[PDB]
């Protein structure tokens, strides 16, 4: 005694899904940022330290040197990544913040659309089956506006994932090419 | 929710003994523990679960080249200055208030006087007074902060907790509103 | 008194010093980069699960997961580098300094004694112990003798930590590109 669009509902299930695995991403993500700010601002006084050192003791001068002017390469190029990185999140976020928040939203007037019809009928049987009488549209007209959502929502998910990704990708092997 | 607070200000101001104090109720004192390191915490605010991310910073000259690449997505900012350093308090709309601006204009920011216990102290209202200064009285912290559109104006000690606490309960306030 | 031992002593402190707030920034380092492959792990893991359930964007999570992966992989070496240079750095600071500047501790509270005991006996003169140089010997030759050790440890750690820091990034690029 229940109404299901079945095609309809294993893609609103996969949606919810979908959505939990990106917030995951995004909290993932978000760490990435904190921990890569705490370190780039370690290496470079790092940096500090070891020049001084560099300066107070010649018979260390080489050694101490050497890794001052790595500590502050790296803490340049770690900029360039961070940066990247905040690129990532702030994309990401709008897409499941927003661009899927759209599309839920509309999920749950549909899904609230078919319960109540579903009650209805229900409500209808148990009526008829007393004094006698054996002779929608809201949840048809959202069914559709749902179906049209998901597509577009899938069409965007896909090409904002795939240059986000893309970048996101390279930014992590630039920090090593122009590191190298 | 994910709300992400960033503190500035003047070094020397205690921002690290802010956020210290405020997540693990201790003096950063006894050692001075885990440089750059940034602090989170946990807050039911009106029958809401909130997960509060607080950045640190840094203050000299030296960090201004990294310290913009903590301020993207950010949802509040705390500029600070102590109630015991004129100078500092100075540098809120001379240095802090204009950066903070230069990339996120567009974001609430609040102000805040750190130590507020020295400030009613038996020696450094004395030196304070050897070096022809005076401590920041309310106008001016209330008023600097109107002359910036500050969402908010407190003061608190990291070292008495008083005020501490609603410090951040406003800055989240300032966010969902 | 002598000026020699007591300019090496003062040197030794601010030494002790310095590499003091190098263990500090040391382990700053050691903290923020074990946070960093706990979320590369863990982000590698979402991506490689994302990589399955979602053809669409099969590719995509495909080498972010992988690149994610082996970046854990190499940053684990690079973190046992890095504690071991801390932990040695330490060993320096810790007791080979401390058994130094301990033996300095004891040649102090028998150092001023004898520069007092003779102002001070000097007041009591016409009106009408010898090992504070035992000592002596155990401040400038457990003191040049620390020295030596400084180089030797300091010059060994000082590369390896480089040559790790290096290594990783070799490692990386390398790695990174055998797809
Ligand atoms: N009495 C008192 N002292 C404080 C308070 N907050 C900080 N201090 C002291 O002020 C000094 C500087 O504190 P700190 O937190 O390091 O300041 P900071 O703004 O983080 N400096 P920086 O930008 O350089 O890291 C410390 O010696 C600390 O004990 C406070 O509320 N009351
Ligand atoms: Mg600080």
């Amino acid at each position: 005694s229940r109404t299901v669009d079945l095609e309809l509902e294993l893609q609103i299930e996969l949606l919810r899904e979908t959505k939990r695995k990106y917030e995951s991403v995004l909290q993932l993500g978000r760490a990435l940022t904190a921990h890569l700010y705490s370190l780039l601002q370690t290496q470079h006084a790092l940096g500090d330290a070891f020049a001084d050192l560099s300066q107070k003791s010649p018979e260390l001068q080489e050694e101490f040197g050497y890794n001052a002017e790595t500590q502050k390469l790296l803490c340049k190029n770690g900029e360039t990544l961070l940066g990247a990185v905040n690129f990532f999140v702030s994309s990401i976020n709008t897409l499941v913040t927003k661009t899927m928040e759209d599309t839920l939203m509309t999920v749950k007037q549909y899904e609230a659309a078919r319960l109540e019809y579903d009650a209805y009928r229900t409500d209808l049987e148990e009526l008829s089956l007393g004094p006698r009488d054996a002779g929608r549209d809201k949840y048809e007209k959202l069914r559709g506006d749902v179906a049209i959502k998901l597509k577009f929502l899938e069409e965007n998910k896909i090409k904002v994932m795939h240059k986000q990704l893309l970048l996101f990708h390279n930014a992590v092997s630039a920090y090593f090419a122009g590191n190298q | 929710q994910a709300i992400k607070c960033v503190v500035v200000g003047d070094g020397a101001v205690g921002k690290t003994c802010l956020l210290i104090s405020y997540t693990t109720n201790a003096f950063p004192g006894e050692y001075i523990p885990t440089v750059f390191d940034n602090y989170s915490a946990n807050v039911m605010v009106d029958g809401k679960p909130v997960n509060l991310g607080l950045w640190d910073t840094a203050g000299l000259e030296d960090y201004d080249r990294l310290r913009p690449l903590s301020y993207p997505q950010t949802d509040v900012f705390l500029i600070c200055f102590s109630l015991v350093s004129p100078a500092s308090f100075e540098n809120v709309r001379a240095k802090w208030y204009p950066e903070v601006r230069h990339h996120c204009p567009n974001t609430p920011i609040i102000l805040v006087g750190t130590k507020l216990d020295l400030r009613d102290d038996k020696d450094t209202i004395e030196k304070l007074k050897e070096k022809k200064l005076t401590p920041i009285t309310y106008p001016q912290g209330l008023a600097m902060a109107k002359e910036i559109g500050a969402v908010k104006y407190l003061e608190c000690s990291a070292l008495t907790q008083r005020g501490l606490k609603t410090v951040f309960d406003e800055a989240i306030r300032a966010v969902l509103c």
